[PDB]
């Protein structure tokens, strides 16, 4: 529901640690994250049709 | 009091628009945009994904 | 026009087309079965040649 997508906001997290070569100790972060899409447009298309299910 | 028109028009060109509510005393952030020019990348499925993202 | 017309584009565009979407469809009269009845109509020889005299349209509400 609309709350705990407030409160907890990316969906996905996907981490990649690797380490600088030659220089111990220091690691490499790449952090990538996939949010919630907020509702931002939408088109609309209307047909009267007889037929349908 | 500015039309939808209008605020779709500023929230392209990377604007906040502060939209009246007609006939009430409120108002409202329709976008948040910001500055910087969203890019278009070549129709192709990593060109959606990578404007996707962008 | 034919396409009809939309607004400029908005936050929520609603626009109504024709929502059959009825591909390999295509509009077509029903053609008329023109009869052109050619037969000797008057009691004499016209000069005017044959590519300048018209057809006349007959019907049932205008023969006489």
């Amino acid at each position: 529901p609309a709350d705990v997508r407030s409160r907890r906001p990316l969906r996905a997290a996907r981490i990649e640690v690797m380490d600088v070569e030659g220089n111990p100790g220091w690691y490499q972060v790449s952090l990538s994250v996939r949010p919630h899409f907020k509702y931002m447009g939408a088109n609309f298309e209307l047909s009267l049709v007889g037929r349908l299910d | 009091l500015i039309t939808d028109r209008k605020e779709f028009e500023l929230a392209e060109e990377g604007f906040i628009a502060l939209t009246m509510r007609k006939g009430s005393d409120n108002a409202a952030f329709f976008s948040a945009n910001s500055i910087q020019k969203p890019k278009v990348f070549p129709n192709t499925k990593e060109g959606k994904e990578a404007e996707t993202n962008y | 026009s034919k396409e009809g017309s939309v607004a400029p584009k908005e936050r929520i565009n609603i626009k109504y087309i024709p929502a059959t979407g009825d591909a390999q469809a295509e509009a077509e009269v029903e053609l008329p079965l023109k009869t052109l009845v050619v037969g000797d109509f008057k009691g004499h020889a016209e000069q005017t040649p044959l590519e300048e005299r018209a057809t006349v349209t007959v019907d049932k509400n205008n023969f006489e």
